[PDB]
RNA sequence: UUGGAUAAGGUGCCUAAAUAUUCGCUCAUGAGAUCCCAUAAAAGGUGUUGGUUCAUAUGAACUAGCCCUGAAAAUGGAUGGCGCUAAAGCGGA
């Protein structure tokens, strides 16, 4: 958490957990980038998770519902919630941390050329056992209303095509490089050549 | 009775799962106080336990683990269920297994980031002065393709 | 936990059987099926060479052991509807009034009209890639019909809950079409 | 007019079942438990009552 | 039928009770088996329901 | 040597026997194997178990002998056969349960692990009646049944373990449960 | 006052300290979460997990753990919150 900005693709991952993460990483002193928090997962059934949501909602105020609990419905929206709840907001520098996270649902407009990193300790493939039932973020969200979920969806599949293109040209790059490195391994000085292999370069 | 050709359909037939926990597999212990050391599967104790054996070569005494603590490799050699120490050493010294490892990328990577480690200060300045003059010769080449 | 469970599906002589990732694919005479099995952990493999696809478990419960045997089962009734067409037939059984049954659009949507005299229609579309056909044989019977063999038995549920009637006395009331014989062509 | 073959076809559907003692669920007519989760699954299970 | 008729019983009761089966004779302080041993060589008097064991000890 | 994995139950043998009296000149001498987790522990089990069975306690009594008994094999794998009994909220119960170990210590730390798991059964309410090596052909539990097979081979299925220092919170690329 | 080392308790984050290790057990369409303490019962359960006693690898009967039912009140809502299911639950070590 020594960088400047620390990008966190939401895929796959396991909601609180990953939470939990990012909270204690603010809290240091870290700008978090939450991207792509439609696929981020829940370790109950849809059905409970929905049923969690709906009971969630109904705790309104009474006397007047314009303050109180502000239901958000996006999944970056709860993602954030989630977050705040595991910080301490009320105080300056529980603020100051919750305004340094930023969530985006997808990818939006710096985040597609910045480096997307993965917390392993909150993954779902590695906090699940594989016969208990889970649940994505966005299709939750989609049950409580969200409504722009297909079109984020069509979004990311455009994204897709456009980093496949970039990958392949970075491919092709990194392969010439290789060839680069094979070429002049030769044209360099015998015992410094001898060096570098040694050490694996 | 022999196969003639389904032979090469066992070889080549994809399998799920390659590397099994079973007697004379290589084993890369990961957590405790011996990590990063290679070890032998000798016996099985339990669905969640093994009895492993590092060889005379290695650091690491006969003891029971927890298989979480292991990583297996793709190295196997045949060994009696009931083979002692001796004999393990004395079998994988003669099948030159150690030497394999060495070879496969796993075994070549950890290799250079022991050796890494272990770098003097000037080593490092020397490799960064290789680095340097590669890069010099590598732009030269970029230069001249352009 | 049982360490090792094993099933052996015997593919039949015409089909072209195709997995990857739990996601099987099967081929044959009567259409093309895809069924994918990615929600239990399991490393089903197939033998090309001779017959057979093995499905194996490893470690887990009796419901694991369960569950690898319903795959196995959903496996062969694949199998079953790519060799032959998965016939449902369904007799309709009327006390009064005769039911007005209606195909269309390519032997799908099947309209149920005058079912115990009340003038109105009946809708139940079949699922993709079910065909629904009349008598040729007896005067009241509805083939359902199409390879997967779960597909048509989910069109025929919704026939019959199309079908059946409501608020009066069900063991007086034996009106409305059901499932009489389950076979294959 | 219900031929008797169709009458028995459509009883065994209609008829020939076991039910609940407790939230009267229609179950098979071999059933040993309710299969429903408000009973707590209970075997006090009585054969569909017939005429 | 008897353990069938206990066990409706309890219904009845509050708490928690327990059927039990016993290798006694039948209200008769002596396990079955003994109890026939005893019937052998004569050490017991039946009398009703209760039954008396000859202790070897009063006057003849 | 491991700290981390290592069960600090031992096997104690223990000698004791009541204080002779002008009236019982010659007593008569007790001993027992007790699984415990140290010496003193051993001892006082030892005399718990005294109070239960004979008319005896520490006052007035004396140990004549404790001895540690280490496993004489203990890296060969060995099916235990236990049996003990136990107390649950509501009753008492006797059973036998089977466990494959290395050493008769190890499968006693198993056993105590398994009762608390599965059956809420504290460590004060178990006692251990007996723990035997049982032949592969009396064994009776599947679980150590299968493990007794022929050419035994399962794959490694479990999550990998990674030292807290190349534990990071921040990976590059998605890591890979399958491995191989 | 300074430094140390603990106690009760904890160690996912809030919250200083383990997303520690180790072996089990739990999936809940109103889970569970630690003395006092802020509730739950009789009775069930072909839910699963162990057992015990029997009979001829099935059929019984039981038994106890967790879990489910039984389980309904009024502002909105409270394991303290967020959350958590390869637990951050329960029982241990
Ligand atoms: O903490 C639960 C909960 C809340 C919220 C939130 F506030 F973000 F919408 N989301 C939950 C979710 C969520 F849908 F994944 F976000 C799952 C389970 C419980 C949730 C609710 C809160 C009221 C009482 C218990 N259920
Ligand atoms: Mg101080
Ligand atoms: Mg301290
Ligand atoms: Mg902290
Ligand atoms: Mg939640
Ligand atoms: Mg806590």
């Amino acid at each position: 958490m020594y960088k400047k900005e620390y990008v966190i693709d939401c895929k796959g991952h396991l909601l609180g957990r990953l939470a939990s993460l990012i909270a204690k990483e603010l809290l240091n002193g870290q700008r978090i980038v939450a991207v792509r928090c439609e696929d981020i997962n829940i370790s109950g059934s849809l059905y409970r998770n929905k049923l969690k949501y709906q009971e969630f909602l109904r705790l309104r105020t009474n006397t007047n519902p314009k303050k109180g609990p502000l239901h958000l419905r996006e999944p970056s929206k709860i993602l954030w919630r989630c977050v705040r709840g595991m910080l301490p907001h009320k105080t300056y520098k529980g603020q100051l941390a919750l305004k340094k996270l930023k969530v985006c649902v997808g990818m939006p407009y710096p985040y597609d050329k910045k480096k997307k990193y993965v917390l392993p300790s909150a993954l779902r493939a590695f906090r699940l056992k594989k016969h208990r039932r889970y649940c994505r973020l966005g299709t939750l969200s989609s049950r409580v209303g969200w409504n722009y979920d297909t079109l984020v969806k069509k979004n990311e599949v455009l994204r897709k095509q456009v980093s496949k293109a970039y990958y392949k040209k970075k491919v092709n790059n990194l392969n010439e490089k290789k060839e680069i490195k094979t070429e002049a391994l030769n044209l360099i000085n015998p015992e410094q050549r001898q060096v570098l292999e040694n050490f694996g370069y | 009775v022999e196969l003639t050709e389904e032979e090469l359909y066992i070889s080549k037939k994809n399998l799920l799962f390659k590397r099994f926990v079973e007697p004379g597999r290589l084993c890369l212990i990961e957590y405790g106080p011996y990590a990063g050391k290679l070890c032998f599967i000798v016996d099985i104790v339990t669905i969640t336990r093994v009895i492993v054996d590092g060889a005379f070569i290695t650091g690491v005494p006969r003891m029971v683990i927890p298989l979480k603590r292991l990583k297996l490799l793709k190295e196997r050699i045949k060994i009696n269920k009931n083979c002692k120490s001796g004999f393990l050493r004395k079998t994988v010294n003669s099948t030159k297994v150690l030497e394999e490892f060495n070879n496969s990328k796993l075994g070549k990577k950890m290799i250079i980031k022991k050796k890494r480690d272990e770098a003097t200060d000037f080593e490092r300045f020397q490799v960064y002065f290789a680095k340097r003059e590669l890069k010099k010769k590598m732009t030269t080449i970029k230069n001249k393709k352009n | 936990k049982t360490i090792v469970s094993t099933q052996k599906v015997l593919i039949p002589e015409g089909v072209k059987v195709a997995i990857n990732a739990r996601k099987v694919t099967v081929s044959g005479k009567y259409g093309t099926l895809r069924r994918s099995f990615r929600h239990l952990p399991i490393d089903i493999r197939l033998n090309k060479l001779k017959k057979y696809i093995k499905v194996v478990m490893w470690f887990g419960v009796p419901d694991s052991l369960a569950c690898i045997r319903t795959v196995c089962t959903h496996l062969k009734n694949m199998f079953t509807g790519v060799t032959k067409k998965f016939l449902y037939k369904m007799r309709l059984v009327h006390a009064h009034f005769p039911i007005n049954s209606n195909i269309v659009d390519n032997n799908t949507r099947i309209e149920i009209r005058n079912y115990l005299g009340e003038k109105s229609v009946r809708f139940v579309k079949a699922l993709p890639g079910v065909v629904i056909e009349k008598s040729p044989n007896v005067k009241d019977e509805i083939y359902v019909s199409g390879a997967d063999i779960e597909n048509v038995s989910l069109t025929a549920a919704l026939i019959h809950q199309s079908v059946l009637c409501r608020n009066k006395d069900i063991r007086k009331f034996l009106d409305g079409i059901y499932v009489s014989e389950v076979t294959t062509v | 007019a219900i031929e008797p073959s169709l009458a028995q076809l459509a009883q065994k559907y209609n008829c020939q079942k076991l039910i609940c003692r407790k939230c009267y669920a229609r179950l098979h007519p071999r059933a040993t438990n309710c299969r429903n989760k408000k009973c707590g699954r209970t075997n006090q299970l009585r054969p569909k009552k017939k005429l | 039928k008897a353990c069938e008729a206990l066990r409706r019983a309890k219904y009845k009761f509050p708490g928690r009770q327990k059927v039990f089966v016993s290798n006694k004779w039948g209200f008769t302080p002596f396990s079955k088996d003994e109890y026939q041993q005893y019937k052998k060589k004569g050490r017991i008097i039946s009398d009703g329901v209760s039954c008396k064991f000859i202790r070897e000890k009063g006057p003849l | 040597i491991d700290n981390s994995l290592n069960t600090n139950i031992h096997q104690y043998h223990i000698v004791g026997r009541a204080i002779p009296t002008a009236k019982d000149k010659n007593p008569n001498v007790y001993r027992m194997c007790i699984f415990a987790k140290n010496d003193t522990n051993a001892k006082s089990r030892f005399w718990y178990f005294m109070k239960k069975i004979n008319k005896l306690k520490k006052s007035n009594g004396e140990l004549l002998a404790c001895e540690q008994i280490k496993e004489r094999f203990p890296l060969r794998v060995k099916n235990y056969g236990v049996l003990l009994r136990y107390d649950s909220r509501t009753g008492t119960h006797n059973m036998y349960k089977e466990f494959r170990d290395t050493t008769k210590e190890g499968a006693i730390a198993q056993l105590y692990s398994e009762m608390a798991g599965r059956h809420r059964a504290r460590a004060s309410s178990i006692n251990i009646i007996r723990i035997s090596e049982i032949s592969s052909s009396l064994v009776r539990r599947p679980h150590i049944k299968q493990l007794l097979k022929r050419r035994l081979r399962f794959p490694a299925l479990h999550l990998p373990t990674l030292q807290k220092e190349y534990r990071k919170k921040f990976a590059s690329k998605r890591p890979s449960t399958y491995r191989m």
